[PDB]
Formats: C-alpha cells, structure tokens, sequence
DNA sequence: ATCGATGTATATATCTGACACGTGCCTGGAGACTAGGGAGTAATCCCCTTGGCGGTTAAAACGCGGGGGACAGCGCGTACGTGCGTTTAAGCGGTGCTAGAGCTGTCTACGACCAATTGAGCGGCCTCGGCACCGGGATTCTGAT
DNA sequence: ATCAGAATCCCGGTGCCGAGGCCGCTCAATTGGTCGTAGACAGCTCTAGCACCGCTTAAACGCACGTACGCGCTGTCCCCCGCGTTTTAACCGCCAAGGGGATTACTCCCTAGTCTCCAGGCACGTGTCAGATATATACATCGAT
C-alpha cells in the first residue's frame, strides 16, 4: 500500500486554477 | 473557442452591475469564470453522485437541490 | 362509531394534523411519537406561513399587485431581521437582489 | 403530493383579494419542508441526548425554541400552548 | 452624450428578476463539464434543473460580488481587483467563499 | 459501564509507530472524533437511502455517502479499502 | 467467533449496534458496518501517522494536543473535512 | 464585571493571531462582540439545561450547543 | 533589558497552547450571562464547561483577529480599526460572525 | 581587545503523576434457526429529451477618445509601543458543606397495531381575468445650449 | 437661466394563459379497542460543585516619552466607459426519433427476531518512566574598560 506524498500549493484551497 | 469564453463580458459586467460594482477591471473577465467553473463543478460533482447511486442515466433537478442542500446554500422552487 | 372530524378541527388549525402524524412516524426521526408533537409542529407551521404572507400580501398590495409572486417573498423575507436570520443562506428562484445604492451618490 | 390546499386557505384567512402564483406555491412548499426537516432534525437529536424514544412535545417546544431567533420564539410556544390546551377539548 | 447613466442601469438590473446570462452557453458548458469527468456517454439533463443550476450560479456570483465591491470600497478604491475577490473568497470561510 | 474507542485508537497507534504513545487527553479527541464522522456519515447515508425509498442500507449506500461527503483523493482511497473490506468478509 | 472477520481493527458489533440504535434506517444491511469499519481505520490510521512523525519532528513520544493540531493544519485535505470543528489546547499556526 | 477582561488580554489575544500594532479603540470594541457571542452561547446552552430536569449547566450541554451553533469543540464531548 | 519586545512575545504565543484569558473574570462573566435566564435561581456549572466555553471563545477571537488582520493588510496599513472588524463581522456573515 | 550582566540554548539531574499493564468480572456479541417482505428483475409503455433546420434580431464584438481614477511621493502630526515603578486581585491550598446528580423500584397511562369506514384531498377539466404588452399622451428633470 | 431630449408616469386597449373553481374518484385519516412497556415518580445516597479563608506574587495599572505611522494633498499617467458601427449566434418555431423513466408483476434471499452461551472489553489498581522542571554551562552580546 502506497502512502500519499503531499504538496503545498500556493493557494491554501484544494481547487487550483490552471 | 473554448466554450468557457461563452461567458462574453458583458455578461460579467451586467452581473457586477446587478452586484452594485460601478467599475470593473480587465482580470475579472478571466478570474471570475474560473471561480464559475470552480463552483459549478463542486455542484455538479455531488449532483452526478446523487444521480449514480440510484439506476438512473439521466441527471435531474432534483440532484441539483440535493446538490445545494448539502453545500449549504440551498435553494427554493424546485423541491417537488 | 361517531363522525370523523379532522384532528385540525377539534385544534382549531388549518394544517392537517393526520399529514404530519404520518409524516413523523415515517420520517424516522424516532421509534415513537407523541400525540400533542403534531399538533405542536402544525401549530408552528401555521404561525411561520401566516407571518411570511401577511408581510407577503401587503408588500403585494404595495406594488400594485392583486396576485402574490416569488418576487414579493424575496423582498419581505430580507425585510425583517428574525426571518432573514432564519432564512440566511436560502436562496430564492427569480428572486432578484434587494435594491440598495451605493453611499456614494450623484448630486 | 404538496401542502398547496392549507397554504390557500390560510392565504385566503390572511386576505381574501390576494391571489398567488404556482411559483410561488412550489416555494411555501419547498419552504414548509425545510422548516419541517430542521425542527425535527433538531428534535430527534435533542430526544436521542437523553436516552428517551419518544418524541412529546417539550421536545418540539424546547426545539422550536432553540431554532427560532428573536421574539418569534415566544408567539411560537404560545400558539403552541393554547394549540395543545384547546386540543384537549374532545 | 449622456453622462452617469450607469447608476439607473444598475436600478434597472436591481430591479429586474430575470436570468442575466444566456441559457445556450450555460447549458453547453454543463455538458461539457458532465462529459468531462463522469466517464460516460450521455447523459441527459432536464429542462428545470438547466435553469436552476443557472438561477443558483447567478445567486452565488451576486453575492460575491456585492462582498468584493463592499471591501474594495473599504479599501479606498471604487475599481474591483481580482486581488481583492481571491482575499474574499479565503475571508468568507470554506463553505461560504468555495 | 461507558461506551469509548480508545482500545482501537491504541490498536492502531501501535500498528503504525511501535513506539509513540497517545496522552489521554487526544484519546479523547480521537473519541469525539471517530463519533462525530460516523454521526455525519450516517446521517448523510439515512437521507440517501430516504430519497431513493430504500428502508435498507447496502454498501452501495455507504460507498456513495463516503464518496460525496469525503472530497479529494483520500476518497479514492477509502473506496477501496471498504471493497477490499467486504470481499475480505464475505471470501469465507 | 466471527469477530475480525474483516481482518480490520474496528469492532464489527458495535458500530452494528450503533446503526440499529441511532434509527437511521428501517433496516440495515452487512456490509455496511464492514465498510465503515475500513474508512474509520483509514482515516483513524493517517491522522495518527501524521500526529507521530510532528511528535517525532518535536522530539517527543507522548503526542499532546498541539501535535494534533499540527497534523490537521499542515495537510490541506484534513482542514477541508475539519474547518467546521476545532481542537482543545490547540495553538494556530506559526505564521 | 466586563472590566476582567483587561486590556493586555486582548493584546494577546491579537499577539496569538498576528497582530502588530492595535488602535485605542478595539478594547472597546472587544467586549462587545465577545458579550453577544457568550450571550447567544449561554442561551443555547441554558435552554438545553432547561429543557434537561438538572439544574447544573454540564459540559455536554455546551458541546450540544456549540455543535448547532456550527464550530464543534473536540477535546470535553464524550 | 529588552528592546522590540513584540515579535519575540508573537513567537512566543504561536508556540504556546494554554489559555490567555483568566478563569476567575471569565467566570464571573458567565454567571452574569447565566442569571438572566434562569428565572431568579442560581445556575451551577462544571469544571470542563468552563474551560471548553474558554478554549471555544478564545478560539472564535482568534480567528475572527485573524481575518480581520488579513483585511486591514489589505488596506495597506499596520493598524487595525475596530471598523474593520465590524465589517469583517458581516463579509464573513450574519451567522458565523453575527 | 577583556569583564560583566542581559538574553539565548542545551546539558544535566530530579522528581512525579500520568501512563500502561495486569486482573477480574460480565454484559454484549456470536451461533443457530425462522418467517416474511423489501428488494432485485424483467417486460412494457409513453413521456420527455435530443437533434436538426430556417429565420429573425437582439446582442456581442470591435474601435476610439477622454477623463477620472489609482498610485507614488512628501510632509505633518499624532497615537501606541517601551521602560519604569507602583499596586492589586487572581491564584494556590485547604477545609467545610449540601444541593443536587444519579441510580433504583414501581405502575400506568400512553402509544403501537389492526380492522372497518368514509370524506378530504388529488387528478383532471374548464373559463376568464389579472397581468403583460403596447401605443398615445402627460409630466418632469438634465446635460447640452 | 433655456432648451429639447430622454425618462418616467399614467392610461386605455388587447390578449392570453395561467389561476381558480368544479367534478369525480379513492385511499389515507379517523374510530374503536386491545396489549405492553417507556416513562413518570418517589426515595436514597454519595459525589462534586460551592463557599470561604488566608497567604502569596505574578500580573495589572499608570505615566512619561519618543518615534513610527495614518492621512491629506498633489501630480502624473492610464485604463476603463460611452458611443457608433459591424457581425455573429442565441432564440423561437417546427417536427421527428427514441432512450430511458416509470410502472407492474414475480420470486427469493436477506435480515429482523429470539434464545443460549461466553469472552472481548470494561473498571480498578498500581508500578514505573517520559517529560516537566530546576540548575549549571555554554554562547551571543552590549556596556564598561
């Protein structure tokens, strides 16, 4: 079972403009 | 053309009109359908959810009620 | 067996009283019910719909109008401060924005 | 299936030279149901706290209470009380 | 020419109940979305729930306007910025902004 | 006698760190926790099988509750674990 | 018996019970005490990863509430499920 | 008793949050909102004693309260 | 001596996790709250309520400074208003900060 | 460039009460079995959605000028952070009291369950008038003059 | 001040379609009566909140000061808005095909329900060690040297 590797994106949200 | 610029400016511009905005900017017209896609796509998830659990291959408006009611803002007229 | 009179009759109230019974024990909200509960509940109901509509038909009369339309609940709702506080985050179908200006005006 | 019948009556109670649209009549509607889906929510959760299967109707009085804000809790339990005191006439 | 019109336009708007965008883009757009990521062929959406989802958009974007132009107005400027609706959307809070 | 899960909060504590510890303060978090989710998963599964006139709850009910109530890919995830769950359960 | 049937951790009577009890439904089915058994194992098993390696990066094996909170925060998608709700003796974060 | 709430307090309170500098005007500004907010609290929470036959307000009562009013507390409940 | 004592006491705060406000005024605070309700009796309170209504508020003001020191940075200043914070009151909305 | 004392980090010891483990008891979970109805499933129907075409027509797109609005700089003033000394009431700890939570025992009045009956409410059908649209006229401001 | 040009207000006319009333059907509310049991009530007990007292001391309060910061003003520059013209495509109207929602009926497996048995999980107790904390040391350092 793999474990997640996480990022921080620039804006807080989930939800990101691209 | 990509059917997001559907949204034509004036279209934004009379919602900011309704919204009491008296000037607008050059941005807004790109934010703003960003945010529209946003919201309804956090919508429409949860309606196309509603739709999958029960047998049906056709979404319906009351899905979309269900949609709101469970985000919060809920919304008249269409319950029945 | 003596006449079957409404139960919003011998309460002296114009909601059905047999229609939210039902509604209470089939709305799973718990295994057994009372019997004032529904009484109660169309009591409330009747109070919150007779509250909405008289501020409803005088806004109506208002504007001119002999016939209610959604247009007239949208502005008596945002009108008084309890119901909007109740209805805070209710969204009303062709309903448009209470008209307000601006604090900056033209003279 | 709708509340549409008692919603013209006590409109017809309130004022009887006001008509209304069948708009506005799928709004009471949707109206009566979510205010009928809280209190009851309310209720049921309230009742379930102190381990009582039943729902009475302090339940219903203590959760109309806690809904509704302002002074329109107290018209609330007085047409409440005397809804109740004048049912129990048969 | 005539001057500060713009004021009775946004009475008119205000005063108004109708749908402000157009219904055949709005509409393509939630086909578009639907076949995007539900994976399937199809789907069919009915005439009430089209003008609804708009109704509740238009709603919802109203809102966020009146909030952004009500803090930029606070700020000391009577322009929108995309700024200020960005830093309104994280100050309304996760269920009122997103 | 008082109804808690600190037993299978430690369980599982112990499976993923066989050396940390959990003060009793967060055990109660954990607690108040794990409650509060199943409250708003069972909730959201009692007014789904409501709206479909189903008096059952099927694991295609609590599937699309989860899915609907829990956003991102940790949905993904949950998903597979309840169906490699209920194949581990009914394998007998 | 026919307790760890599932091979999970989660007590497959109790949160039965407690679906029979809470009156949720008519009636209720099995899996769905299973599958509730493995999302709150998933869910219960990350947030608990997460509290050891900030008590480990803080040097400590007795996770306290702060720990927790630092584990909620610094994911994103665990602040979106619990903006609504808030830790006890939990500090903000350091800006 | 209103004065308890001293005006160090609420600069730390602003210190915690982040903030730097503080007019003269917020420690009167303070104590009003913080009294509606226990006010509209202490309600809930008294009219679910009320409705309770103890007299005591108990903490699960509070936690009853404040998971209505929308901001649960973990930590106390259960 | 210590010189530009506010950075190293916000350094400070964001690392601690007790409470800041005293028990014994918040406590009075509650029972003057407490006594216009109970119809003229006295009202008992627990350990652990006190303490939660404390961790609750203190939690709320936090938040609530917080939004508003995003809405003043906004400004472009340093300073915050109390204006500024009645206003974040409301763009946050009637119930969450009303 | 050395010494003091003011602030900062760590390394040591020290001690404690909170943690973890062990025991013992028991009530809830499991096993086995039943009966009945909720739900799965297949066939059918017909409403409602999709889809495609022509013809208009408001609405979108585009270009241009100008003004008014954002923004940078600067100077003025002032209000809050910092330091110091003084003071107070929050807090520890400790002791006593009792109101009231909380558990147990009893008994009954209330609510589920069922069969029979009927009228209140639902589906449909109609018909007309309140309201939308439009067109002419009456008044009333407002920037261009 | 003086104006037509919009803008608003009102007003009769048409019109149309959606509101409101009526008719017929039927199934869900009502009535009556029996069964059982959750809950009302009362009593009893033992915790835990309340009150107080007295001592400590760390926190609060006030006051002077200084200097960083709000804010008003000005000046420059630019980026939207109004306006006219051009060009698209949404909208309406129409019909035509069929997919799938919705209904009905059939069957069967699944789940509630009961009894009976026992062990996983509860409470309690108690030893022990991680961590809080006090002190020393090392380190940056700022004022005197």
């Amino acid at each position: 079972k793999s474990r997640r590797i996480s990022r921080r994106p620039s804006d807080w949200w989930v939800v990101k403009s691209e | 053309r990509d059917n997001i610029q559907g949204i034509t400016k004036p279209a934004i511009r009379r919602l900011a009109r309704r919204g009491g905005v008296k000037r607008i900017s050059g941005l807004i017209y790109e934010e703003t359908r960003g945010v529209l896609k946003v919201f309804l796509e956090n919508v429409i998830r949860d309606a196309v959810t509603y739709t999958e659990h029960a047998k049906r291959k056709t979404v319906t408006a009351m899905d979309v009620v269900y949609a709101l009611k469970r985000q919060g803002r809920t919304l008249y007229g269409f319950g029945g | 067996r003596a006449k079957a009179k409404s139960r919003s009759s011998r309460a002296g109230l114009q909601f059905p009283v047999g229609r939210v019974h039902r509604l209470l024990r089939k709305g799973n909200y718990a295994e057994r019910v009372g019997a004032g509960a529904p009484v109660y509940m169309a009591a409330v109901l009747e109070y919150l719909t007779a509250e909405i509509l008289e501020l409803a038909g005088n806004a109506a009369r208002d504007n001119k109008k002999t016939r209610i339309i959604p247009r007239h609940l949208q502005l008596a709702i945002r009108n008084d401060e309890e119901l909007n506080k109740l209805l805070g985050k209710v969204t009303i179908a062709q309903g448009g924005v209470l008209p307000n200006i601006q604090a900056v005006l033209l003279p | 299936e709708s509340y549409s019948v008692y919603v013209y009556k006590v409109l017809k109670q309130v004022h009887p030279d006001t008509g209304i649209s069948s708009k506005a009549m799928g709004i009471m509607n949707s109206f009566v149901n979510d205010i009928f889906e809280r209190i009851a929510g309310e209720a049921s959760r309230l009742a379930h706290y102190n381990k009582r299967s039943t729902i009475t109707s302090r339940e219903i009085q203590t959760a109309v209470r806690l809904l509704l804000p302002g002074e329109l809790a107290k018209h609330a339990v007085s047409e409440g009380t005397k809804a109740v005191t004048k049912y129990t006439s048969s | 020419r005539r001057r500060q019109g713009w004021l009775k336009e946004i009475r008119k708007l205000q005063k108004s109940t109708h749908l402000l965008i157009r219904k055949l883009p709005f509409s393509r757009l939630a086909r578009e979305i639907c076949v995007k990521f539900t994976r399937g062929v199809d789907f069919n959406w009915q005439a009430q729930a089209l003008l609804a989802l708009q109704e509740a958009a238009e709603a919802f974007l109203v809102h966020l306007f009146e909030d952004a132009y009500l803090l930029t107005l606070h700020a000391g400027r009577v322009t929108l910025f995309p700024k200020d609706v960005q830093l309104a959307r994280r100050i309304r809070g996760l269920e009122e902004g997103l």
